[PDB]
């Protein structure tokens, strides 16, 4: 199943080089996070849009999330 | 084992196979000969050793039965003689050449059920008998026996009758070409009893050459493809280029007054007559069959000749089965001995139910 | 019933998610990055992700 | 021939009548039936599981680069 | 190359078996792993 995601993945990106490779990538909190992400946002400025960020991360909570916010921080 | 076995007869222009299905090879093959004097009917083998004091008859001359009354003949002592089993006691399994008339697979049926009182039959095309001992559905057959030849293509088991070709060139012309130019040699081969030592000549020294001008060069030039061949009295003879040239024929019929395509062209031209989409299905998978495609170098032969006429992009393959003498024959055993082939066959109560016109439905 | 209140959870989440990826700033990527981050690394998947980028460019 | 290789085949499986029964079974299954990628996809399995055996597996298919045959031992593991 | 085979199967996983296997395919991969499978089934 993860490796049928990770090809899927590979294709949209985009061959079976390059989904080699994610493959040998792959074989080898959440408050700190929106922390994280708060300071990147400042340095970034701005003040509003880090406000409108603290907002959306309550609503996700009233509808594993630290995962997903670490990859979204890191493509910035 | 409940069941009895089954038989398994394939009905040859030439050449009768028979035996028990569940069998690697056909128990009994004789001639398709019925012979009357010039005992009151021979069958087989008997009537070719006594053709001398007989009237022979071919009933199925040409892969399709024109004498039923003799075509009858040939079945009881299939049964009776070659067998020695009683029909009314076991299933029985036959093939039919493509193209075989509607009505005839009727009679063929009815002749079973009401003559011989099978308890169960079906009938089933020779060409798609091989494909499956091929280990195939799909593919194109090129079937050459002894007085004819056919292209066959065939999708998920089902031959397609629109794309199919015969060819009224096989075994028997070859034998007589051989016959001709061995008698231009030098020799003297015309008499019936000569035919059947020239057939010998052929099925063991002649063969495909890969390039037919080349090879007549080599001969032209050399003995290095010269063969002697030992008559019964003694006399060793010569045959040379005689060997490749005899089944030349089969790639350029007008060596024999005949303006027909070769059976390379044939094949291309049955395959060009089917949906574009399964084309590269039967260029992948022409398999052959028949007693004349066991000349050594027609595979190779056949692989250049289908390349020259298909796209350069197109994939090439021909199958040559080292058994494909009997394959219609071991195909039919195979399928009769088939689990799921067991719910096909037409019982005798079907056919009382239906009659014969049961056959188009049970056997499409 | 439920299975159809889950289905409306899931596109609500979903949303949310795209809000937040726009702020820090394409759905169809979002979705399936989201499916392998539940399995399980969050890094290491990150690196990916970059490494594709590059080779499209 | 190939008839003759699926006989060869049923014996290494493998007194006649026995040979017989095994042929019949390996017919029917046959009617009843009637790349790369993939082997990448084993691999990374098993890097998840280790990653020296998956490194050698991949080597080995590389030297390699038939299909068909690479194919069908991937679907028999 | 027949040698180099035989270790890619040990890792995924006899050797008579696997020729014979090859020269099948040589001369449908899917259909044929059904057919060992059922012939293993039946000396079970
Ligand atoms: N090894 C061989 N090389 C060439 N021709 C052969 C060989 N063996 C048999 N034949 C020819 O094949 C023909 C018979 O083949 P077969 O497929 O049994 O025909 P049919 O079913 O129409 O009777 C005969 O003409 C015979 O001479």
């Amino acid at each position: 199943s993860p490796n049928v995601l990770l090809q899927n993945l590979c294709c949209r990106i985009l061959v079976a080089q390059q989904f080699q490779y994610a493959v040998r990538v792959i074989g080898s909190d959440e408050f700190l996070v929106a922390e994280k992400i708060k300071k990147e946002l400042i340095r970034q400025r701005r003040e509003a849009d880090a406000a409108l960020f603290s907002e959306l991360h309550r609503k996700l909570h009233s509808q594993n999330k630290w995962s997903i916010l670490y990859l979204l921080l890191s493509l910035s | 084992d409940e069941e009895v076995a089954a038989l398994v007869v394939d009905n040859g222009s030439g050449m009768c196979k028979a035996g028990f299905a569940g069998d690697d090879a056909p128990r009994a093959v004789f001639p398709s000969i019925v012979g009357r004097p010039r005992k009151d009917s021979y069958v087989g083998d008997e009537a070719q050793s006594k053709r001398g004091i007989l009237t022979l008859k071919y009933p199925i001359e040409h892969g399709i039965v024109t004498n039923w009354d003799d075509m009858e003949k040939i079945w009881h002592h299939t049964f009776y003689n070659e067998l020695r089993v009683a029909p009314e006691e076991h299933p029985v399994l036959l093939t039919e050449a493509p193209l075989n008339p509607k009505a005839n697979r009727e009679k063929m049926t009815q002749i079973m059920f009401e003559t011989f009182n099978t308890p169960a039959m079906y009938v089933a095309i020779q060409a798609v008998l091989s494909l499956y001992a091929s280990g195939r559905t799909t593919g194109i057959v090129l079937d050459s026996g002894d007085g004819v030849s056919h292209t066959v293509p065939i999708y998920e088991g089902y031959a397609l009758p629109h794309a199919i070709l015969r060819l009224d060139l096989a075994g028997r012309d070859l034998t007589d070409y051989l016959m001709k130019i061995l008698t231009e040699r030098g020799y003297s081969f015309t008499t019936t009893e000569e035919r059947e030592i020239v057939r010998d000549i052929k099925e063991k020294l002649c063969y495909v050459a890969l390039d037919f001008e080349q090879e007549m060069a080599t001969a032209a030039s050399s003995s290095s493809l010269e063969k002697s061949y030992e008559l019964k009295d003694g006399q060793v003879i010569t045959i040379g280029n005689e060997r490749f040239r005899c089944p030349e024929a089969l790639f350029q019929p007008s060596f024999l007054g005949m303006e027909a395509c070769g059976i390379h062209e044939t094949t291309y031209n049955s395959i060009m007559k089917c949906d574009v989409d399964i084309r590269k299905d039967l260029y992948a998978n022409t398999v052959l069959s028949g007693g004349t495609t066991m000349y050594p170098g027609i595979a190779d032969r056949m692989q250049k000749e289908i390349t020259a006429l298909a796209p350069s992009t197109m994939k090439i393959k021909i199958i040559a089965p080292p058994e494909r003498k009997y394959s219609v024959w071991i195909g039919g055993s195979i399928l009769a001995s088939l689990s799921t082939f067991q719910q096909m066959w037409i019982s005798k109560q079907e056919y009382d139910e239906s009659g014969p016109s049961i056959v188009h439905r049970k056997c499409f | 019933a439920a299975a159809a209140a889950n289905l409306n959870a899931v596109r609500e989440t979903m949303d949310v998610l795209l809000e937040i990826s726009r702020i820090l700033n394409d759905m169809e990527t979002l979705s399936i990055c989201v499916r392998l981050c539940e399995q399980g690394n969050p890094e290491a998947l990150s690196s990916v992700i970059k490494e594709l980028r590059k080779a499209t460019e | 021939s190939i008839t003759q290789l699926f006989d060869d085949l049923c014996e290494a499986l493998l007194r006649k009548r026995a040979k017989r029964s095994l042929k019949k079974v390996a017919y029917n299954a046959l009617f009843t039936n009637l790349a790369r990628n993939k082997i990448l996809m084993l691999s990374f399995d098993l890097r998840v599981g280790l990653g020296p055996k998956a490194d050698r597996l991949e080597e080995l298919v590389e030297e390699l680069e038939v299909g068909s045959v690479l194919d069908l031992l991937v679907q028999l593991a």
